[PDB]
DNA sequence: TATAATGGGAGCTGTCACGGATGCAGG
DNA sequence: CCTGCATCCGTGAATCGAG
C-alpha cells in the first residue's frame, strides 16, 4: 500500500476468523432470543430494556442505552435471532437454533473475512 | 548448512505439503531411508550403487530416542500389533 | 436405557487436544498435560491419523 | 517456598547451648560410648550392633533400616531380641544401658543445636561448584563427626573443635563432586597450587606467565611440558546445549557429527571387500582357501595356528604352511591379473 | 583432629491474551 | 450454604537460511 489509509487489511480481519476457529465469545456481544416472542420496548435517560414475550413466558433482556437494534418493535423473531448490533455468541447460538445454525453462521463468517 | 556439509531441513510444513499431495513412500522416504533409518539407509545406498533397487525402511531412529526418553521419564510406551501383544523395535537388545 | 447427550462447540484448539490420538496430542500442544492424563488412562492410539504415522 | 530460607526457619527453633548445657551434651555422649563399650564387654555382643540397637529405640520406630557395617541385618525383630536380652542383665549393669540410651539422645541434641555453626561457615564457601544447601549438609555431616570424636575433658568449646571437621568435610566435598571428570583430591590440590603460582606470577611480571616461568616457580620436578600436562587435565567439558547465536533456535551439539556410527559408504565398501575377498578365494580350491579362511579368521572370526588346521584337515603343520604358502601366492598372481583388489588398499 | 567462631544473598522489573482452577463476598 | 464474578497461574505466540 506504501503506507497509506485504506480498507481493512487482512491484519484487521484475521483476528475475527481465529475468533471464530477458537469459537470464542465476543467482547462486543450481540445480543439474541432463547425462545421466540413479540418485542415491548422500555426506554428512560439512564436505563434501556427490551422485553421479548411469548404467550406461554415472558423473557427480559436489560441493554446499555447505547446499544444498536436490528429489531422493530413489535416484531416476530425466531429463536436466536440477532437483536444488537455485532458478533453472534457461536454458543448461545448453540444452545437455542441448534448445530446447523452454528455452523452456516462460522463458514459465512468466516467467509465474509 | 553448508559448512558442515548438512542436508536439507524438511519441516512439519514440507511434510504437509507432501501428505497433502498424497505421495505416502516420497514422505516416508524422508523419515526413513533420507534421513533417520539407520540399517535403512546404509541398505539403500548400497542398493543404488549396486544398481538393484531400494530396501523396506526400517523404524526410525529417533523414535526409539523418543521411546526411550520417555522412558527416563518413567513412562512405558510399547508397540503393539493386532493382538494387542508387545512388539519389540529393540530387537532384543532393550530386553533382559 | 439410552444416552441423552447435547451438541458441544469447542475451538480447534481445544478440539486438536481432545483427539483420541494421544500421539497426534502430545506432539501438538501442552505436551505434559496431555501424556499424563494419557499415561494414567493407559490409553492407546491406534495410528488413524497422519501425525501418528509420521512420528513412527 | 524458599528452601534455604525454610531450612534457616528449621534452625532457629532449636535454641544455642549454655556452656553447662553443652558440656553436659558432650558428658553425657562420652559417657554413653564408654556404657557402649562395657555393655559390650558384659553381652559379649558387637559394640556397633549395640549402639544401632541403641540409636534404634532412641530415634524410635520410625526409621529402621540396614546398616551396611554390621554383620546381620537390622530389623524391628532382632533390635527387639536384642534389646530384651539387654534388658535382662541385673540393676548396676542394665544401668549402662539407660547411660547408653541418654548419651545418643545427648548426641541427637547436641547435633541439633550447633547446625547454625555449619551454616555461618558453608556460606563463605559458594560459588566453587556445589550449591548453598549442598554446602549446609557436607558442613552437616563434618558436624556429625566433630560431635562423636569430641572430648570435653579438654574445656575446649565445642565451636572449636566442630570448626575443623566442617571445614574438611566441605572441602572434601567441593574437591570431590564439582568437576564433571571427577578428579583425585591430591591432584586437585596440585592444580590449584598450579593456580594460586600462576596468579602470583602474573601479579609480578605485569602479563600472563609462560609455561617455562610456572615451571620455575613451581621447583623442581616441574617443567613446561609437565605444567602443559596438567592443564590439559584441568580442562572441564563445555554443555552440548550451549546456545549458538542470539536466537534460542540452535545449539552446540547440532554442529558435532557422530564419529562412531558408521556411515553408508564404510558399510557399503566393507561389504563390498568381503564380496570381492570371497570371489578372490573361489579362484582358488576349497580346500586351499579353507586353510586361509581359517588361518586369518574369516570364518568363525579367529586366527589358528598351524597345528589346529593340521589336526582339522589331517595333514602335517608343514604341508598346512605351504598350502598357504600356494593359496597366499595363487592370491598375488589373481591380484597382479584382475586389478579388483587394489582399490580396497585404502 | 582442639583460642573461639553458631539464621543467605541477590533479585531483572517495557508482551499478551487465552483457558481453567481458586477464592472471595453476595443473595 | 451455593451462584457469580474477580483473579490467579500456566501456556502459547509462521517457515527456511546462517550463526
Ligand atoms: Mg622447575
Ligand atoms: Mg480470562
Amino acid at each position: 500500500t506504501g503506507g497509506v489509509a485504506g480498507a481493512a487489511d487482512i491484519t484487521q480481519g484475521l483476528p475475527r476468523v481465529i475468533e471464530l476457529f477458537e469459537a470464542r465469545r465476543p467482547k462486543a456481544k450481540a445480543v439474541i432470543s432463547e425462545i421466540d416472542g413479540v418485542v415491548r420496548i422500555e426506554e428512560t435517560e439512564e436505563k434501556l430494556s427490551v422485553f421479548v414475550e411469548s404467550e406461554g413466558f415472558s423473557k427480559e433482556y436489560k441493554l446499555p442505552k447505547e446499544a444498536r437494534l436490528l429489531v422493530k418493535d413489535g416484531d416476530y423473531v425466531e429463536a436466536g435471532q440477532p437483536l444488537t448490533r455485532g458478533a453472534i455468541d457461536p454458543h448461545q447460538l448453540l444452545e437455542a437454533k441448534g448445530p446447523e445454525a452454528v455452523e452456516r453462521y462460522l463458514v459465512e463468517e468466516i467467509q465474509k473475512v | 548448512g553448508k559448512a558442515q556439509f548438512g542436508g536439507q531441513r524438511f519441516g512439519e510444513m514440507e511434510v504437509w505439503a507432501l501428505e497433502a499431495y498424497g505421495a505416502a513412500h516420497t514422505l516416508q522416504e524422508m523419515l526413513t531411508l533420507k534421513s533417520d533409518d539407520i540399517e535403512g539407509r546404509n541398505a539403500a545406498y548400497e542398493a543404488i550403487i549396486k544398481g538393484e533397487d531400494v530396501p523396506e525402511p526400517s523404524v526410525p531412529e529417533s523414535f526409539r530416542v523418543l521411546v526411550k526418553e520417555l522412558q527416563a521419564l518413567a513412562l512405558d510406551v510399547q508397540t503393539l500389533d493386532e493382538k494387542d501383544n508387545p512388539v519389540d523395535i529393540f530387537e532384543g537388545l532393550a530386553s533382559k | 436405557t439410552p444416552v441423552a447427550w447435547k451438541p458441544l462447540l469447542m475451538g480447534v484448539t481445544k478440539s486438536a487436544l481432545s483427539t483420541k490420538s494421544w500421539l497426534s496430542a502430545a506432539s501438538f500442544q501442552n505436551t505434559t498435560h496431555v501424556l499424563t492424563e494419557a499415561a494414567i488412562a493407559g490409553k492407546k492410539d491406534e495410528l488413524i491419523g497422519l501425525k501418528e504415522n509420521v512420528i513412527l | 517456598s524458599d528452601p534455604v530460607r525454610q531450612y534457616l526457619h528449621e534452625i532457629g527453633q532449636v535454641p544455642l547451648l549454655t556452656l553447662e548445657e553443652e558440656v553436659e551434651l558432650a558428658r553425657k555422649v562420652e559417657e554413653g560410648m564408654e556404657a557402649i563399650k562395657k555393655l559390650s564387654e558384659i553381652t559379649g555382643l558387637d559394640p556397633d550392633l549395640i549402639r544401632e540397637v541403641v540409636r534404634a529405640k532412641i530415634l524410635g520406630s520410625a526409621r529402621v533400616r540396614h546398616i551396611p557395617g554390621l554383620k546381620e541385618t537390622l530389623d524391628p525383630k532382632t533390635v527387639e531380641e536384642i534389646d530384651q536380652k539387654l534388658k535382662s542383665l541385673p540393676k548396676e549393669h542394665k544401668r549402662y544401658l539407660h547411660i547408653a540410651r541418654e548419651g545418643e539422645a545427648a548426641r541427637q541434641h547436641l547435633i541439633e543445636a550447633n547446625l547454625r555453626l555449619v551454616v555461618s561457615i558453608a556460606k563463605k564457601y559458594t560459588g566453587r561448584g556445589l550449591s548453598f544447601l549442598d554446602l549446609i549438609q557436607e558442613g552437616n555431616q563434618g558436624l556429625i563427626r566433630a560431635v562423636e570424636k569430641f572430648e570435653y575433658k579438654r574445656r575446649f568449646k565445642f565451636s572449636t573443635y566442630a570448626t575443623w571437621w566442617i571445614r574438611q568435610a566441605i572441602n572434601r566435598a567441593i574437591a570431590d563432586q564439582a568437576r564433571t571428570i571427577r578428579i583425585p583430591v591430591h591432584m586437585v590440590e596440585t592444580i590449584n597450587k598450579l593456580s594460586r603460582t600462576a596468579r602470583q606470577l602474573q601479579q609480578e611480571l605485569g602479563r600472563e606467565p609462560t609455561y617455562e616461568e610456572i615451571a620455575e616457580a613451581m621447583g623442581p620436578g616441574w617443567d613446561a611440558k609437565r605444567v602443559e600436562e596438567t592443564l590439559k587435565i584441568a580442562q572441564e567439558p563445555v554443555s552440548l546445549e550451549t546456545p549458538i547465536g542470539d536466537e534460542k533456535d540452535s545449539f552446540y551439539g547440532d554442529f558435532i557429527p557422530d564419529e562412531h556410527l558408521p556411515s553408508p559408504v564404510d558399510a557399503a565398501t566393507q561389504s563390498l571387500l568381503s564380496e570381492e575377498l570371497e570371489k578372490a578365494l573361489s579362484k582358488l580350491s576349497e580346500r586351499e582357501a579353507m586353510v586361509l579362511k581359517l588361518r586369518k579368521g574369516l570364518i568363525d572370526g579367529r586366527e589358528h595356528t598351524l597345528e589346529e588346521v593340521g589336526a582339522f584337515f589331517g595333514v602335517t603343520r608343514e604341508r598346512i604352511r605351504q598350502i598357504e604358502n600356494k593359496a597366499l601366492r595363487k592370491l598375488k598372481y589373481h591380484e597382479s591379473r584382475t586389478r579388483k583388489l587394489r582399490d580396497f588398499l585404502d
